[PDB]
């Protein structure tokens, strides 16, 4: 089963069964932070709710965030190692800029995901560097496809999803979402936030308070990435 | 990093390059490839290893490759490395024809490749090429010539040589059957079937399981021709008849 | 910088284990099938998602390289995406010089060259993906396989990934030299079906076809029709 | 052997070379930083190993720009190296954009250079953690701390070193948001004196710096007179 | 570029990679060189005749230039690289000085290269020892030896490769003004020296002579047989 | 395991300490500095009668006023003696003056320790030089003798013995050396100590002696002159 | 064990053993003392002779008219740093036509000596230096370490048995500021003596003195020039 | 710059007892056209040194940023040392020569005036690396119209007060306005003393007489 021969588990090389243990250990890093992220797409909206844990009252909470703006219309939720995460947020922000400069139009969210996944794959084929222990869930509005939730992983794998989750409770969140979407999808409507807030709330048994979660949203009406304020998040939490 | 380096280009306590020796063991598990020099021409007879029924024949040959208009080569070892070395052999030949405007002499082409092979065995930190090539050709200095090269970068001219599986047994039979100075491509294309019928223990030569190429000079032009399966089948048939007659 | 030493080296028995291990990753990949008929080639792959939360129309396993050349794979999809880009860039470099579509055999050789480099270069592992390339050129259909070692093979019908040996045995008993692309599409679906485990659907499988018109990926709707019969 | 390179994750998802690098910062004396409404005051417990050392040797409070100051902990050689990086990043920002670099941008850019030393085996993670602090009329007071991993966060009061936890309890008993720099300097001195362990750590020189409306947005060392009043208050409070 | 140190000192001050190279030279065929008065003779053991092998392609005696020629023991592939470097060097010398290289000039260059491969990153020492023999413009017969370490010395007669000690012991007791007065006597000295190691005798012994102001001459198998019988 | 530049727990550098052991396996070379000049003597250590003793060069000339005695890996020295000769000629071309012996010893000792495998250079040295050098010359300061080791350390020595029997010739040297000693007395003292340490019987062909004197240039004694001194020895 | 052969490997306790090893090399060097008054900075070095017939070695060096250095550790690494310091001082007097502030030079050395301690395949510098210079900020004595850390010192001793000297310096440091050059030089000589093998004395052959001040360019007093200072102890 | 663009005219300098004074017009001309008429061609390098520049204004804007950072870099060390007026002059000579040798010159003639250690510094630097120190300096057409007058006064009375120096500078500025066609009647006067560098705002030679 877990056969090893050589530096199979120290550098990115195939195990006797072709497994690449180093990438597998980079997926264990995503769960070392302790936080879970949930992203759901609706009929005209894509939402990214993440768990916010400000451990000390001395830390400025305005600086403790996992939601990022790659471009005015592309938003990101990063789960895993914080410093590795800020590195990929920067590479995404740069690849998105270089795209508009060379092609003249904003990068599609699928195209940003593929570029980041292609760079991540090179860390899996070269032994000089470790893979990055972070997952990026990107959300945007495509002009011909509407709401788009895409996720890339430390292995170089990217895919589009109706709803996704990353972190410690990724599996439990997947099951919660893999039942609502089956019945009638994440009830399409900007109130698709309720599905995400309830998914994170249920898996991480907790009644979130306006300051314990961060919510980012992109809509066909307002396509620009927006981070909801505690008052807006409180409105949704009070509604449910 | 010194920890993950294998140190391929280094000596052993007994003055031995083990990466080169291990690569040579790889060559000894590949399809038998035999070369016989005759007075009228030179021949290469390889054992086909891709013999599945769902394989499509889409090329001139699988083991034989034309490198010039007067030179051809068969390979035994790692196919991927052979594709690299055959492409380099073709460029060395074209680069010489550009500088002098004459076809490259055969030993000059073999030396160029063996110089590249030897460099991977002394410096670079990379594995050697696990491919031994049998080269056949004609030049206006020595005429029809057969050569063999090894992963060590060491080459040698031969009258008859074999590389691959059961190669030693073949060299033995060629040694007791080759008549230097009295070999015609007919008797050469005959000893080939005899050696292959012994080296290839897998049943009897089946024509689909073997490839035969001949280099001859016809009207001041070198012609390399891979014998058609009909011709190979006739050869295998004659060998069976002869063996039965001697019984 | 980076490691300049080969991570793939010869073992005492004369074998490169790293490529053997890359072929283990190719055999643990999802089942893939290729059939060269007389009027075209069909490339079919099992595309089963882990959940209903995956957009099946987001990422594709059957991908076009030129307009006559298409590819499928079995192994690591991230490593496949690298080889798809290089195949397209090599195919364009050919057109820029000879101003003609690249022969499928020339594309397989050029791609196989890149794969062999990752077995002898320094600091890099071999590609854990075997590719099936289909192309139409000179009014003839071509089907070739490419191994992680850099070795390429021409096939009339072949299977890769899980249950590839049993799949090749099925294709050996079903493949007929005189077939049409439509009959070929059925046999390819049957081969994947033998090793599918579930209900093959227009979204559980992905099929691509190459003909005189060129390469294309059968729409989920078109595949729905074939699965019906 | 999963802990010999920063290019290797353990079978659990951890890079132990970076955890070992931060053990070096926890073996250093404490450096505390407190943000108020008027700006930021930095304080360091500079242990004096040899009495044959001039006053000010091995200083751990640096001026990375006219408006930015850097407190450091762990290896001083690595820390001095990152001060050069911060000084160069600020210089190039002023030459390219033509203004004083925002502390968040300076923090983000330095944190990325630190994180670049946590991915390859050709280099070792930095063995130092630092706090960058600044004050501008448009941005106000800002305090950011960077760790050997390369994580940067903004704080109201941070503490790096061997007594970070005890120092944090003391800093958390303060209403910095309402206090001013002139009043914070005495509190920084009180905490550094309360966290210092004379029984083990022999003697130390209290180092104090600040940037604020009083310094007109300029990082500077607290005037000797103000530092002395602070130390007298500190010792008296310990009583 | 791979820049690891292959050749490094060991406790006790031993460069083992250089010692391993000399072990390869000891596994090589025996090469013998006798410096006479008007003839320098170089003879090599043709290990196995092979029977089906063109000898013109496996010759271990080569000519670096019109006045210089060398024999080698050890790896044949490393030797071809060294011979080509020395051949190019002799021509570059004739172009920058307009005179034939001296036997020791080329011996010094071959040694200096064989040395840099023992103190350069990413390289393994050359597993070959050479016997550079020629005639200086003054007309002095010259015999030099190079080691995988880059060390070179002049000799009246030496032997390299398998059975070097035995052959050199023989040459130590059989070298004299007497066994060097006649060109034929010089040739039979090398022949007898190899016959001490060579088992076949005559059939498995290549030999070459470079008389003054004359090109290298490869003695034909019949000529070698003539001396082998006279030496019996 | 350990790379070329790794310090020992005693902070010594292993490759530099194994190169010093490499010298202990070299032919003994003695150097004595007197007011009347400097004498350099070495043991040829011939291996076979068929070898040409002249081919063994252990005392070389860097310039008309500077000679060098080597012990250890002789091939390693070739590159070091080449640097010394070029540096002396470069000093002449630039300043039209003879280079001092300390300046030549400092220029060569700087090439030592300039080794490593971390892409230090395209033609970087991989290991230390396993050779010890005894530079003897006459500058504006008079007869001077300096000793350089594989550690890059150079010292001015009045009398110094390097090689296999240094741990014995140095004791004999410190028992027979007087600042007022003449060059002739020094030359005889070198041969006497060498004859003792040498395993073979000292003769005019198994030893090499050279001298740099205030007015005369570097002079390698020929068999005739060597025989005269060896007669008294 | 596996944490003490590279400088890019932190130990499980947050320590680079290779820097600790390189720091051992300096403690394995002849003691060197350095003290400063209000106007002068003196460097006293205990030269060590390899043999009774060998010059000591030269432990004090010139960098610029206002700066001089005493060495402890590998002399080759010391020369490499001395050249970097000499060029940085030449560059300063060529661009600003002003002597380089001594404090700023120490900052440059610590930056150059830190790089090799964080890169794979590179070794820490194995030289501890006591720098003495005069500037618009008065006399300065600094001590550099192989770890790349440097310290502004009122007085310092680096080398073997240097704790004996640092004990004397700590006891008498109070009177050094208001001291004449000869009183200051004799204080340093006394401390260097406290680092001498019991039965040993400070002769003119085993001692060197370097001095710099408001009106004195760095001077290295050796041989007889040390007799004035030694006479009176 | 191989081709100067917007340029400035003459800059004057005179050392007095207690410091130095520099004067320049507030105008940048585009080949005869007074295009930018409210620009300062004077700069406070530090508290002891001031710099006035003639020639390409973009080349001066480049020097203000490079010398400005060089001073910020030094004042971050807190070592107690600072660039002196003479050290700034040495750096500028090295910079102008370095660029002239690369054949990419900074088209600028600078006057560096400083005060340190009770000594007044006034140095001249051209684009070819020619530099010297003198009791008075006048770049451009002031070399032919203002320097003659300043040199006459500084010959009879070698040492001038601040009141005398300013009077003579204002007199030389008037003659430069009457006879320099690239001049302007708005100027700034900078004074370096023990108090530091002070720059006076838009001053006018309006004290012009036109008896035509």
């Amino acid at each position: 089963r877990g056969s090893s021969a050589g530096f199979d588990r120290h550098i990115t090389i195939f195990s006797p069964e072709g497994r690449l243990y180093q990438v597998e250990y980079a997926f264990k890093a995503i769960n070392q932070g302790g936080l879970t992220s949930v992203a759901v797409r609706g009929k005209d909206c894509a939402v990214i709710v993440t768990q916010k844990k400000v451990p000390d009252k001395l830390l400025d909470s305005s600086t403790v965030t996992h939601l990022f703006k790659i471009t005015e219309n592309i938003g990101c939720v990063m789960t895993g190692m914080t410093a590795d995460s800020r590195s990929q947020v920067q590479r995404a922000r740069y690849e998105a800029a270089n795209w508009k400069y060379k092609y003249g139009y904003e990068i599609p969210v699928d195209m940003l995901c593929k570029r980041i996944a292609d760079i991540s794959q090179v860390y899996t084929q070269n032994a000089e560097m470790r893979p990055l222990g972070c997952c990026m869930i990107l959300i945007g509005i495509d002009e011909e496809q509407g709401p788009q939730v895409y996720k890339c992983d430390p292995a170089g794998y990217y895919c589009g999803f109706k709803a996704t989750a990353a972190g410690v409770k990724q599996t439990e969140s997947t099951s919660f979402l893999e039942k609502k979407v089956k019945k009638k999808f994440d009830w399409t409507f900007e109130q698709t936030v309720e599905t995400a807030i309830t998914c994170l709330s249920t898996v991480l048994s907790i009644d979130f308070k306006p300051s314990e979660i961060e919510v980012g949203v992109v809509t066909v009406e307002n396509p620009k990435f927006r981070i909801l304020t505690e008052a807006e998040i409180d409105a949704h939490l009070v509604a449910l | 990093s010194r920890r993950y380096d294998s140190r391929t280009t280094i000596f052993s306590p007994e003055g031995r390059l083990y990466q080169v020796e291990y690569a040579m063991e790889a060559i000894g598990h590949a399809g038998t490839c035999l070369g016989i020099l005759a007075n009228d021409g030179v021949l290469l007879a390889a054992e086909r290893r891709n013999i599945h029924k769902l394989l499509d024949e889409v090329f001139f040959s699988e083991k034989i490759y034309k490198l010039n208009e007067d030179m051809a080569c068969s390979v035994a070892g790692i196919t991927s490395d052979a594709n690299v070395l055959t492409n380099e052999l073709r460029l060395i030949a074209q680069r010489y024809l550009l500088q002098y405007q004459e076809p490259i002499p055969c030993e000059q082409l073999v030396t160029a490749l063996c110089d590249i092979k030897q460099a991977y065995t002394q410096f670079g930190g990379k594995r050697p090429f696990g491919v031994s090539l049998l080269y056949i050709g004609w030049d206006k200095h020595y005429g029809f010539q057969l050569y063999q090269s090894d992963p060590s970068g060491n080459y040698g001219g031969w009258k008859a040589t074999c590389i691959g599986n059961n190669s030693a047994a073949a060299v033995s039979m060629l040694k007791q059957d080759y008549k230097e100075g009295e070999m015609t491509l007919k008797s050469a294309l005959a000893l080939a079937i005899k050696v292959l019928n012994k080296t290839m223990d897998v049943s009897k030569l089946s024509a689909e399981k073997v490839e035969i190429a001949t280099l001859t000079r016809e009207n001041g032009k070198t012609v390399i021709r891979v014998l058609k399966q009909k011709e190979v089948e006739q050869l295998i048939k004659k060998h069976e008849e002869e063996e039965a007659k001697a019984e | 910088r980076g490691y300049s030493f080969s991570l793939t080296t010869f073992s005492p028995s004369g074998k490169l284990v790293q490529i053997e291990y890359a072929l283990a990753a190719v055999a643990g990949g999802a089942p893939s099938v290729g059939i060269k008929a007389a009027n075209g080639v069909v490339l079919a792959t099992e595309k089963k998602q882990k959940s209903i939360l995956y957009d099946e129309r987001s990422v594709h396993k059957v991908e076009p390289i030129t307009k006559h050349i298409g590819l499928v794979y079995s192994g690591m999809g991230p490593d496949y995406r690298v080889l798809v880009h290089r195949a397209r860039k090599l195919a364009q470099q050919y057109y820029l010089v000879y101003q003609e579509p690249i022969p499928t055999a020339q594309l397989v050789q050029r791609v196989a060259s890149v794969m062999q480099e990752y077995t002898q270069s320094g600091g890099v592992r071999p590609f854990g993906v075997s590719l099936l390339i289909c192309g139409w050129n000179e009014g003839r259909p071509y089907l070739f396989q490419s191994d992680p070692s850099g070795a390429y093979f021409a096939w009339k019908a072949t299977a890769m990934g899980k249950n590839y040996v049993n799949g090749k045995t099925f294709l050996e008993k079903r493949y007929n030299e005189d077939l049409e692309l439509e009959d070929a599409i059925h046999t390819a679906i049957l081969t994947l079906k033998e090793s599918f485990e579930g209900q093959m659907t227009e979204d559980n499988i992905e099929v691509g076809i190459c003909n005189e018109a060129g390469f294309r990926r059968l729409t989920p709707t078109e595949v729905k029709d074939y699965l019906a019969a | 052997g999963y802990d010999l390179s920063a290019s290797t994750f353990s079978p659990d998802g951890r890079v132990f070379q970076v955890e070992y690098a931060m053990k070096a910062v926890e073996n250093s004396s404490t450096a505390i930083g407190i943000r108020c409404k008027d700006g930021v005051v930095f304080g360091v417990e500079k242990l004096v190993l040899s009495k044959l050392y001039e006053e000010g040797s091995n200083k751990r409070l640096f001026n990375v720009d006219r408006h930015v100051g850097m407190a450091v902990a762990g290896l001083l050689a690595d820390a001095r190296s990152l001060a050069d990086i911060a000084r160069e990043e600020a210089s190039n920002f002023r030459s390219n954009f033509g203004y004083n670099i925002p502390l968040k941008h300076l923090a983000d850019r330095v944190a990325m250079y630190v994180h670049a030393y946590t991915l390859y085996s050709a280099v070792r993670p930095f063995g130092c953690s630092f706090m960058l602090g600044s004050y501008s009329v448009n941005d106000g007071a800002q305090l950011y701390m960077i760790d050997p991993s390369g994580v940067s966060y903004g704080y109201w009061g941070c503490a790096i070193g061997k007594a970070r936890q005890a120092a944090k309890t003391e800093i958390e008993k303060l209403q910095m948001k309402e206090m001013t720099c002139r009043d914070i300097v005495k509190e920084v001195a009180k905490i550094i004196y309360i966290v210092h362990d004379e029984v083990k750590d022999k003697a130390f020189e209290l180092e104090l710096s600040w940037v604020g409306e009083l310094t007109n947005g300029r990082h500077e060392i607290v005037p000797k007179d103000i530092r002395e009043e602070a130390e007298k208050y500190a010792k008296e409070s310990l009583k | 570029s791979y820049d690891r140190a292959i050749t490094v000192f060991s406790p006790d001050g031993h460069l083992f990679q250089v010692e391993y190279a000399q072990e390869a030279v000891k596994k090589g065929s025996t090469a013998v060189g006798v410096r006479g008065r008007d003839i320098v003779v170089l003879g090599v053991e043709k290990k196995s005749v092979a029977k089906l092998q063109d000898e013109r392609t496996v010759r271990k005696i080569c000519a670096l230039d019109d006045n210089v020629c060398m024999a080698f023991a050890g790896l044949t592939a490393d030797a071809r690289i060294v011979i080509n470097r020395a051949r190019v060097e002799c021509q570059s010398h004739r172009l920058t000085v307009e005179d034939p290289v001296t036997v020791e000039y080329i011996t010094r260059y071959i040694a200096s290269l064989k040395q840099r491969y023992t103190q350069s990153n990413g390289r393994r020492p050359f597993g070959i020892s050479a016997l550079i023999v020629g005639f200086d413009f003054d007309g002095t017969p010259r015999l030099y030896q190079t080691d995988p370490s880059g060390t070179y010395h002049a000799w009246k007669a030496n032997a390299i490769g398998r059975g070097a000690k035995s052959v050199r012991e023989f040459l130590e007791k059989n070298y004299t003004d007497e066994a060097i007065e006649t060109d034929d006597l010089t040739i039979k000295l090398v022949i007898k020296a190899l016959l001490e190691v060579v088992q076949s005798g005559g059939k498995n012994i290549e030999l070459a002579v470079m008389r003054r102001d004359q090109s290298l001459k490869i003695l034909n198998p019949e000529e070698i047989e003539k001396y082998v019988a006279e030496i019996e | 395991d350990r790379g070329v530049n790794t310090f020992s727990p005693e902070g010594r550098l292993f490759q530099v300490e194994y190169a010093i052991e490499a010298i202990k396996l070299g032919s003994t070379a003695i150097g004595i500095q007197t007011s009347e000049g400097v004498c350099l003597a070495v043991e040829k250590r011939i291996t076979s009668p068929l070898m040409e003793p002249s081919s063994i060069e252990k005392i070389v000339e860097i310039d008309a006023h500077i000679g060098c005695a080597m012990s250890g890996l002789i091939a390693d020295a070739k590159t070091l003696i080449d640097k010394a000769r070029v540096e002396t000629q470069n000093h002449w071309f630039t300043y039209n003056e003879t280079m001092t012996v300390e300046s030549v010893t400092q220029a060569v000792s700087n090439l030592a320790l300039q080794f490593g495998e971390e892409d230090a250079d395209p033609g970087a040295m991989s290991r230390p030089f396993g050779v010890a050098l005894l530079f003897g010359g006459v500058d504006e300061k008079g007869p001077q003798l300096f000793h350089m080791d594989p550690s890059g350390t150079f010292v001015q020595c009045d009398a110094r013995a390097i090689g296999s029997a240094s741990e014995g010739a140095q004791s004999s040297l410190q028992e027979v050396y007087h600042k007022s000693m003449t060059l002739k007395e020094a030359i005889k003292s070198s041969l006497i100590i060498l004859k003792q340490v040498m395993e073979e019987k000292l003769n005019a062909t198994n030893i090499e002696l050279a001298t740099v004197q205030p007015g005369q240039n570097f002079h390698m004694f020929t068999k005739e002159e060597l025989e005269e001194v060896i007669k008294d020895i | 064990n596996q944490y003490d052969n590279d400088v890019t490997v932190w130990s499980p306790q947050g320590r680079i053993h290779q820097i600790e090893y390189a720091m051992e090399a300096v403690k394995q060097g002849s003691a060197t003392v350095g003290l400063k008054s209000k106007t002068h900075a003196v460097l006293v070095a205990l030269k060590r002779a390899q043999s009774e017939l060998a010059a000591h070695q030269k432990k004090i060096l010139h960098v610029d008219n206002h700066i001089g250095i005493s060495i402890a550790g590998l002399t080759a690494d010391a020369r490499l740093l001395c050249n970097f310091m000499r060029q940085e001082c030449l560059d300063s007097r060529f661009v600003f036509d002003r002597p380089l502030p001594v404090s700023r030079l120490v900052s440059l050395i610590g930056s150059k000596t830190q790089i090799p301690t964080q890169r794979y395949g590179r070794r820490p510098y194995g030289v501890g230096l006591l720098i003495a210079g005069y500037d618009d900020m008065g006399p300065h004595i600094f001590q550099t370490c192989p770890s790349a850390n440097y310290f502004d010192c009122r007085a310092m001793s680096i080398g073997a048995r240097s704790q004996s000297a640092r004990t004397y310096l700590e006891r008498h440091m109070s009177e050094f500021m208001e001291c004449n050059l000869n009183e200051l030089v004799k204080h340093g000589l006394r401390a260097l003596r406290e680092t001498l093998p019991a039965e040993q004395d400070l002769t003119t052959k085993n001692v060197s003195i370097g001095i710099v001040g408001k009106d004195l360019e760095f001077t290295i007093y050796d041989d007889d020039d040390v007799s004035p200072f030694l006479e009176g102890l | 710059t191989q081709n100067p663009m917007v340029t400035g005219t003459s800059v004057l300098g005179v050392k007095f007892e207690g410091g130095v004074v520099i004067a320049a017009d507030m105008l940048g001309s585009y080949g005869s056209l007074a295009r930018f008429r409210n620009i300062s061609r004077i700069m406070r390098v530090n508290n002891s040194t001031m710099l006035g520049a003639s020639g390409d204004y973009a080349d001066f804007q480049y020097l203000k940023q490079v010398l400005g950072q060089m001073v910020i870099d030094e004042e971050l060390l807190g070592d107690g040392h600072s660039y002196s007026p003479r050290a700034i002059h040495s750096w500028l000579t090295r910079a102008m020569y370095s660029r002239r040798s690369k054949m990419n010159p900074l088209w600028n003639t600078m006057v560096i005036g400083g005060y340190a250690d009770g000594e007044s510094f006034l140095g001249y630097v051209d684009m070819l690396g020619v530099a010297y120190e003198a009791p008075s300096l006048a770049t451009g057409y002031g070399a032919y119209l203002a320097q003659p007058l300043l040199r006459e006064v500084l010959e009879k009375q070698p040492v001038l007060s601040q009141t005398e120096a300013r009077d003579l500078v204002e007199r030389c500025m008037r003659v430069l306005y009457y006879r320099d066609a690239r001049s302007y009647n708005r100027f700034q006067i900078a004074t370096v003393t023990e108090k530091g560098v002070e720059i006076e705002g838009p001053l006018s030679t309006e004290t012009n007489w036109d008896i035509a």
